[PDB]
């Protein structure tokens, strides 16, 4: 079973090709995950120059297989059960009073390395809004990620709302709609309803001259008493 | 004696859930001619669940699980799996896997006395 591939530290690679309101950009990331603790450590670089959207708006798009599932909940971990063959993760993200992101990613192992490769298209954004106007604070808050089974697709449906703090003291909500489906045909685990308690912290490498984001994440599954 | 059987997969689920069991056979697996699953509920005898012929993979399902359970096997990996869909509380039991090396006619595969080797079982509970 795929869960056995996550008992230690796993190297990660991320690639993102994006187009938001016609502004094209690419991001690469690398780091490692440790699902025993639920911990991710990643550094991302915009390889095309200046990122045309705020880094926080890309956090959810840029590997929930690294969540820590407590022992009594391990039968509800769809993400690892799809490994190594992987899963497709698709989202629509609605920024309140602004545009939307559409994303499609494949998350899979290539040997020892967990790879997340993504395409993102954004449209309908306001040129002077919080996103294209870079008005988001460089930080992140805690969120609960709600998961339910999708039997007809042999996968899961996921929903949550991200709170992005704005420089003027307001909050910009981002409504996330997500589906995950296995790439392979082997047996997977379909979960009872539960959620992922997710925390993220964003920083900078003072020696990095490129536009970049250092990201640490702690994620633990919860919501099932036993 | 010649063949060791190790079942896995049992756990607590709720009525309507699916659950997949597996059994790994080792030792002198060249001689296997059929494998099967039985189950023993509290206070009941061991009950036939499913059998599979080893070379061709022909399957036999017990009347009370027919249509909801599927048995399959992998000769190269020497495994046999039991896919259990639409589980019910009455499916709660210890599930045992068994193996035969003697040849047979199909009618005998339903009998607990027709198998040469047995595993230790795995507990399935359906609320």
């Amino acid at each position: 079973k795929g869960e056995e591939l996550f008992t230690g530290v796993v190297p990660i690679l991320v690639e993102l090709d994006g187009d938001v309101n016609g502004h094209k950009f690419s991001v690469s990331g690398e780091g490692e995950g440790d699902a025993t603790y639920g911990k991710l450590t990643l550094k991302f670089i915009c390889t095309t120059g200046k990122l045309p959207v705020p880094w926080p708006t890309l956090v959810t798009t840029l590997v929930q297989c690294f969540s820590r599932y407590p022992d009594h909940m391990k039968q509800h971990d769809f993400f690892k059960s799809a490994m190594p063959e992987g899963y497709v993760q698709e989202r629509t993200i609605f920024f309140k009073d602004d545009g939307n992101y559409k994303t499609r990613a494949e998350v899979k192992f290539e040997g020892d390395t967990l790879v997340n490769r993504i395409e993102l298209k954004g449209i309908d954004f306001k040129e002077d809004g919080n996103i294209l106007g870079h008005k988001l604070e460089y930080n992140y808050n805690s969120h609960n990620v709600y998961i339910m089974a999708d039997k007809q697709k042999n996968g899961i449906k996921v929903n949550f709302k991200i709170r992005h703090n704005i420089e003027d003291g307001s909050v910009q909500l981002a409504d996330h709609y997500q589906q995950n489906t296995p790439i392979g045909d082997g047996p997977v685990l379909l979960p009872d309803n539960h959620y992922l308690s997710t925390q993220s912290a964003l920083s900078k490498d003072p020696n990095e001259k490129r536009d970049h984001m250092v990201l640490l994440e702690f994620v633990t599954a919860a919501g099932i008493t036993l | 004696a010649q063949v060791q059987l190790v079942e896995s997969g049992g756990r607590l689920v709720q009525a309507g859930d699916s659950l997949r069991l597996s059994c790994a056979a080792s030792g002198r697996t060249f001689s296997t001619s059929a494998m099967a699953w039985f189950r023993q509920a509290p206070g009941r005898e061991r009950e036939f669940v499913a059998a599979i012929t080893w070379t061709v993979g022909n399957t036999i399902l017990g009347d009370s699980v027919k249509g909801r359970f599927t048995i399959s096997r992998d000769r190269a990996k020497n495994t046999v799996d039991l896919q259990m869909d639409n589980l019910e509380p009455e499916d709660t039991a210890v599930y045992y896997c068994s193996a035969r090396s003697r040849g047979y006619v199909l009618s005998v595969l339903r009998s607990v006395d027709s198998y040469d080797y047995w595993g230790q079982g795995t507990q399935v509970t359906v609320s």
